[PDB]
């Protein structure tokens, strides 16, 4: 009998006084985040090849 | 609490060193009676399904 609870909504709509609204899933929504370290690495770099790459 | 009558004298090892004899007319006459309150909850979980 012991059945689980299992579905992960894309977007929320929801009543606030009429007129109700959507805004999309914070937690679910993918994020990509540049990486300073490498960005702060490519001019400084002493060789083409890397430089290009 | 309740002011219950009580004695101090050995009753046939029944107090030996820290039990207490009750006698039946407290039990009759309902004292120290308690009363506990539990609470149930439920949900209903919407599914997939």
């Amino acid at each position: 009998t012991s059945e689980p609870e299992y579905v992960i909504p894309d977007v929320l709509v929801r009543k606030v006084s009429g007129r109700w609204t959507v805004e999309l899933n914070a937690d679910s929504i993918p994020r990509l985040k540049i990486n300073q370290q490498y960005a702060a690495m490519g001019n400084s770099a002493r060789n083409d090849a890397d430089g290009q790459f | 609490g309740q002011n219950m009558r009580v004695a101090f004298m050995p009753w046939n090892g029944y107090n030996f060193e820290d039990s207490i004899l009750v006698s039946e007319r407290v039990v009759q006459e309902d004292r120290f009676t308690t009363i506990h309150i539990q609470e149930l909850a439920c949900v209903s979980r919407d599914t997939k399904l």
